[PDB]
């Protein structure tokens, strides 16, 4: 039994266009442990990205936090791209601008 | 409040070029405190208040122990695969640890998993192993024949683990025992025509444990509530939410303080 | 199960020495201890599994390797007199749990600045007192091993060409012939007691046998007196009437 | 720092009971081992305790009190072969053994028929050499050490003539001094009044 990653994309603080903030991608509940995560701006990979070490849950699945400093605008779209053995192709999850 | 200490091990057979064959990570509450793997072959601190308070001798001793445990874990996983007639890459996991609850009572746990599913679960009160299937049952009988080892595991869970936790708690008290109260707001919006969604949102809080619910005036909980995960915000604090749709009020409890937001 | 070699060695100061230790029980953890009078076992080096080793309490002057599960050699690069000790190798199925230790035999190492104080014992047998025989109808023979150094001997009794254990008591430790000297030589005594009639049988042959652990044949010797090699020295008596 | 303590030596009588204590002061605790070590031999495992109580194996019992920080090894119905050192070892918080310095157990035989005497033995081969044998005294007799550096006195030793069910104490004394005689040999010891001197 393999478990595909839950992928959640959200800002550190309530978002507002033109205000400095942090974009988070929390990748969790996956098993086995090999995984690939990227933050995207308008479909292109962001290079200055922080991430936690692989973490262990009591239910034996794994989790990870990726993040980068950002200033949200109406024009710019942000997303989190994840690959995992449960996925045929990398999944691109779009930030809702909400919150 | 409630605190816990635990150590995980993960073993992966025939790992990809990047994934290490063995990883061990310790936690206090939600905080990583230690790390080891088959590539570094060194146990290192993962929190500054761990690094600052334990002498080099600690890391050197447990490095030697982990190098031994890594080899055992590899051999045990091979044996498990053989029992199941499994080929290719499989995983083996261990979690040991204890909790000190606010009310003063303690818990201890020691568990194994194979391919991310429960395999063997220790009951320290009965000194026995619960097996999920016949393969685990085979392993169980071996372990339960070794009375002294069971007693040692019980003692470690109930006395040693708890003493380590208290020690580590004191080391990281400025982090682990602080409180950052939540910032809570209620948002309202008509979504689909005729239906108004209400979101109760919290952020900026530590510790991550938070209780959130919706009540209908006066005091009855109702009824199809949607819960957002408690998520790390990246600065050491957490955020979460709960939503309903339609006098309502959001109720939030965090670290001994109750909050009410009338809609 | 687990074996050490050599179990006895005399070594000049400054020489290199390796103590071997092998176990065939597939134990992952192995240990080297030294045991000294008045002290608890002291860990020198250890190894929880093949491919790693760790330092014990008294690692200086010693080194180890663990390429393989079975072997754990202890090396003294340049031995010093204070490394005179009894060395014990031990293994355990796993390090740090309730599984017990299994010890080798192990190894008495004597490190001397000068090999010239090494001496084999002289051995003599003292016949039963006729006053004892008369008073008790029992006959006690006494063996003395004297003048030896270092203090590693093994004494046994042999009656009519077979070793005996009944009626025997041998001092557990040798005594110092020169108590105030650092390098005193040693003496050891033993007794074999038999019935008067058995001693009174002239066809009974009694022999005190003393195995001395001394120099080997790689050790350098240039002195006049015979090289004090590992050897057996015996004295004997026949029954009388 | 960390400390494990056990008495240097104990002496009890054959047939009786002895309790060997081991107290420990350590940061943490993961169990306590007892080992037996006969003189000139390797230590061998006897027991392990980690929770509170008494565990029995033959004539040997091992007890642990975690709150009082001590264990004892209990030997019942003592036999001469129980003479040995007994090593206490505690596993600390980092699962390392800390060893006690050991307890030497000495066992007094029950002497049914004491017949204290001091005999003179002569060398089977020549040459005016002589040894003194103090023997057959009761086990409450202690043999004191030589006062002269050219006089040698042995500790007492128990021999067991198995077929006759007969045990006896003895100690040996010898010298090459001109004035050494067996009548003086054990003068530094409190020897029984009725000791037979031929
Ligand atoms: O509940 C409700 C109140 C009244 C409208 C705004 N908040």
């Amino acid at each position: 039994i393999q478990r595909t990653p839950k992928i959640q994309v959200y800002s550190r603080h309530p978002a507002e266009n033109g205000k400095s903030n942090f974009l988070n991608c929390y990748v969790s509940g996956f098993h086995p442990s090999d995984i690939e995560v990227d933050l995207l701006k308008n479909g292109e990979r962001i290079e200055k990205v922080e991430h936690s070490d692989l973490s262990f849950s009591k239910d034996w699945s794994f989790y990870l936090l990726y993040y980068t400093e950002f200033t949200p605008t109406e024009k710019d779209e942000y997303a989190c791209r994840v690959n995992h053995v449960t996925l045929s192709q990398p999944k691109i999850v779009k930030w809702d601008r909400d919150m | 409040r409630t605190h816990s200490l635990r150590y995980f091990r993960l073993g992966v057979s025939d790992p990809i070029h990047g994934v290490p064959e063995f990883i061990s990570v310790g936690y206090v509450d939600s905080h990583p405190i230690t790390t080891y793997d088959s590539v570094t072959r060194q146990k290192e601190p993962r929190a500054p208040w761990m690094a600052e308070n334990l002498a080099p001798d600690h890391w050197e001793r447990y490095t030697q122990l982990l190098r031994g445990w890594q080899q055992m874990f590899k051999v045990e996983l091979k044996r498990l695969q053989r029992h199941y007639n499994h080929s290719g890459s499989h995983t083996y996991q261990r979690m040991i640890g204890c909790e000190l609850l606010e009310d003063g009572s303690t818990t201890g746990f020691l568990q194994y998993a194979y391919d991310g599913q429960d395999f063997l679960i220790f009951n320290k009160d009965t000194l026995s192993w619960l097996a999920v299937d016949n393969v685990a049952h085979t392993i169980k009988q071996a372990w339960e024949a070794n009375q002294h080892e069971l007693l040692y595991q019980k003692n470690w869970l109930e006395e040693e683990c708890i003493a380590w936790l208290k020690r580590f708690l004191e080391y990281g008290k400025d982090t682990l025992q602080r409180t950052e109260p939540p910032l809570v707001r209620v948002n309202r919006k008509e979504t689909f025509p005729g239906v108004t969604a209400l979101f109760c949102k919290a952020h900026g809080f530590y510790p991550p444990e938070i209780y959130m619910t919706w009540m209908k005036n006066g005091e009855e909980i109702v009824q199809e509530i949607d819960y957002g995960d408690i998520l790390p915000s990246g600065d050491g604090t957490y955020q979460a939410w709960a939503s309903i749709e339609l006098l309502y009020s959001c109720h939030v409890e965090h670290s001994g303080v109750h909050m009410v937001l009338q809609v | 199960g687990i074996t050490q070699a050599p179990t006895s060695q005399i070594l000049a100061a400054g020489r290199r020495m390796t103590l071997r230790c092998t176990q065939d029980m597939r134990h992952n953890a192995m240990y080297w201890y030294r045991q000294d009078l008045g002290l608890g076992l002291r860990l020198i080096h250890y190894s929880n599994t093949a491919g790693t080793t760790g330092k014990g309490e008294v690692p200086d002057g010693y080194s180890v390797s663990r390429a393989n599960t079975d072997d754990f050699p202890l090396t003294l690069a340049s031995a010093v007199p204070s490394q005179t000790s009894v060395y014990f190798c031990a293994s355990s199925e796993a390090g740090g749990n309730t599984g017990e230790l299994f010890f080798g035999e192990g190894s008495r190492l004597t490190v001397l600045e000068d090999l010239k104080n090494v001496f084999p014992p002289e051995v003599a047998v003292f016949e039963p007192s006729e006053a004892e025989i008369s008073h008790t109808q029992k006959a006690t023979l006494v063996c003395l091993a004297t003048g030896f150094y270092p203090d590693h001997v093994e004494l046994s009794w042999w009656v009519n060409g077979k070793e005996v254990h009944s009626g025997v008591c041998t001092d557990p430790q040798p005594l110092k012939e020169q108590p105030a000297l650092n390098d005193s030589r040693y003496a050891l005594s033993s007794r074999l007691r038999v019935s008067a009639t058995f001693w009174q049988n002239p066809r009974n042959h009694f022999r005190c046998q003393v195995q001395f652990y001394g120099l080997s044949e790689n050790d350098e010797w240039t002195q006049d007196r015979a090289k004090p090699v590992t050897q057996i020295v015996s004295a004997e008596a026949w029954g009388r009437a | 720092g960390q400390n494990i303590d056990q008495p240097t030596e104990m002496t009890a009588t054959e047939g009786a009971i002895v309790q060997i204590n081991c107290t420990y002061q350590t940061s943490g605790f993961n169990g306590l081992f007892w080992y037996q070590q006969h003189a000139g031999e390797a230590p061998t495992f006897l027991s392990y305790n980690v929770l509170d109580g008494l565990e029995e194996k033959g004539r040997f019992s091992s007890f642990l009190s975690r709150s009082k920080g001590y264990s004892y090894l209990l030997l019942k119905e003592l036999q001469m072969k129980d003479s040995a050192s007994y090593l206490c070892a505690v596993m600390d918080s980092n699962y390392q053994l800390i060893w006690g310095a050991g307890t030497k157990l000495i066992i007094k035989p029950d002497i049914q028929n004491p017949d204290p005497a001091v005999y003179q033995l002569r060398d089977s081969k020549s040459s005016d050499k002589s040894v003194c044998l103090f023997t057959d005294f009761d086990s409450q007799t202690n043999v004191s050490q030589s006062k002269d550096s050219d006089v040698y006195i042995t500790d007492k030793c128990v021999l067991d003539m198995r077929s006759m069910d007969f045990k006896s104490n003895s100690a040996v004394a010898w010298s090459n001094k001109s004035d050494f005689a067996c009548a003086n040999a054990f003068n530094n010891s409190i020897i029984p009044e009725d000791t037979f001197f031929p």
